[PDB]
């Protein structure tokens, strides 16, 4: 979940 | 300390309140009793505010918000009203924010005060790079002043190339007067003397070199300059201290190219390198997109053991929309967002982004710079008006997928389908999952 927060954060222009 | 420190942002929201630290961006979700105390030392000081919920504090209720540092002193005036009617238009706003079901304000503000750019890079976004209609930066601070009273966290400086935007020196100096988190990307060629100076002594702004690659003649075919203009100013930064970023666009650069400029940045003590997925959102790109955003995620794991295997130190990312689409190990349907996050995450078009052309052209999204569609004027309308009422707002929000695959997609509510503005292009948009997803 952390790492899933990290890709998350960086799914964005 | 006696009132919210300037370096947080704190915000009402439908589930109760928002904080936001804007030096990392960590996020706090607040209850209704805590953001609506927050809300009376925001607008009358903590004697008031602590006054009024003195029973909420002897219930032990207020411990953590008390205990946070995110109070100062500041020379803000206070409310006229009355702190009753103050806690009254709280909750009048909590209600109407349940009603539309939105965030109460973008998070990310991105102007482009002139698209003019002196360069015709072939993976730019953009359809033409002219302009001769760009406003004063006068006009702009009227945007920044909304921005920041409704509670805007950052603002993004693009164009165009913003130094070559004839009053992008008055646009600076307005953004760190009013103390708004602000960054400026730039491709640094014949940036002034007076625009450095004004950032390298700037708290509040930070800038962004748009460089490719230390190869000049690859950079040179991207760009259609060297990459010595951004290597210097670069270099310059850090020799006066000032925090400085690289972003690059994945276009056609080799492993080995990619590391050059990690191993610059590292060097040059950049505060962070990023690599963006190459977009044809827009539909105007030119250069053939090669990579896809598996294989950005494979130069993430690429890069990521390279500086661990060197021990060395950079805050390196990838980023790109739906880039999660290649973490299929990391999606299940055990997956829970809060109320927050689950409109926070995925497409920030919905309720978190909000970009404004020179014209003034207010989209949800640079994606909408390829929808023939009508756009609201900044010049001439609030923006808190528009982020409520506007139609491309409501669209986006509003859509939903009926492909079966989505609808048992963990991330469903968060992606429905993929980008929004490529699935309306298709001939049936709810049944059309966006090629990008590698799922
Ligand atoms: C989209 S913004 C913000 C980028 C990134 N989020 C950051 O942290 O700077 C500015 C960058 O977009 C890049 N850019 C231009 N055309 C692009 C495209 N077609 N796809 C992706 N990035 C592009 C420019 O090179 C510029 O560096
Ligand atoms: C569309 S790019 C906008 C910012 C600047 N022209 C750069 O490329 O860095
Ligand atoms: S420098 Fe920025 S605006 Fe100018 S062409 Fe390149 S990407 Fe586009
Ligand atoms: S496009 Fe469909 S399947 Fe792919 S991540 Fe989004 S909702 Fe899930
Ligand atoms: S509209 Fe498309 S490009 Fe824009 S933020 Fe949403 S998914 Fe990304």
């Amino acid at each position: 979940s952390k790492e899933l927060e990290k890709v998350l954060e960086s799914s964005a222009m | 300390m006696r009132t919210i420190s300037e370096d947080i942002l704190f915000r009402l929201e439908k589930f109760g309140g928002i904080l936001i630290n804007k030096t990392n961006f960590e996020r706090i979700e607040l209850d209704e009793t805590e953001a609506f105390f927050l809300y009376l030392v925001q607008n009358h000081g903590i004697e008031i505010a602590t006054s009024f919920f003195k029973k909420e504090i002897e219930m032990g209720k207020l411990e953590r918000a008390l205990s946070l540092n995110i109070y100062s002193d500041n020379n803000i005036e206070d409310s006229l009203n009355n702190p009753y009617e103050t806690l009254q238009n709280a909750r009048k706003h909590v209600a109407k924010l349940k009603k539309h079901n939105i965030l109460s304000f973008p998070l990310e503000l991105v102007i482009y005060p002139s698209m003019y750019c002196d360069l015709k890079c072939g993976f730019c976004f953009l359809a033409n790079r002219e302009d001769r209609n760009a406003k004063p930066a006068k006009d702009w601070e009227r945007i920044l002043r909304q921005a920041k009273d409704n509670g805007v966290l950052s603002v993004s400086i693009l164009g165009g190339e913003p130094t070559r935007y004839f009053d992008i020196d008055n646009l600076l100096i307005a953004c760190e007067e009013l103390k708004i988190k602000t960054t400026i990307t730039t491709n640094a060629q014949l940036i002034k003397k007076s625009t450095v100076e004004i950032l390298a002594k700037s708290k509040y702004i930070t800038p962004v070199l748009s460089l490719q690659t230390l190869d000049s003649k690859l950079n040179f075919e991207l760009m259609g300059v060297r990459p010595d203009r951004q290597i210097k100013l670069a270099k310059y930064f850090n020799e006066v201290g000032k925090k400085c970023r690289i972003n690059a666009v994945y276009t056609k650069q080799s492993y080995e190219q990619i590391i050059e400029l990690v191993d610059f940045c590292i060097e040059n003590k950049i505060d962070r390198f990023s690599v963006a997925n190459y977009s044809e959102v827009t539909g105007y790109t030119k250069i053939k997109k090669k990579y896809d955003l598996a294989d950005l995620r494979r130069l993430n794991e690429y890069v990521t053991d390279y500086i661990t295997q060197r021990e060395a130190n950079l805050n390196f990312a990838t980023e790109g929309c739906h880039l999660f689409t290649a973490y299929p190990e990391l999606i299940n349907n055990s997956i829970e967002f809060s109320e927050f996050d689950e409109m926070y995450y995925g497409c920030r078009a919905k309720y978190t982004k909000m970009e404004i052309m020179s014209n003034g052209d207010i989209l949800p999204c640079i994606a909408f710079l390829g929808v023939n569609q009508t756009k609201q004027n900044a010049f001439e309308k609030d923006l808190l008006d528009v982020w409520y009422d506007d139609p491309l707002y409501g669209g986006i929000r509003s859509f939903r997928t009926k492909n079966s695959k989505c609808l048992s997609c963990g991330l469903l509510k968060i992606c429905e389908g993929g980008c929004y503005v490529n699935l309306i292009k298709e001939k049936s948009p709810e049944y059309f999952r966006d090629s990008v997803c590698q799922l």
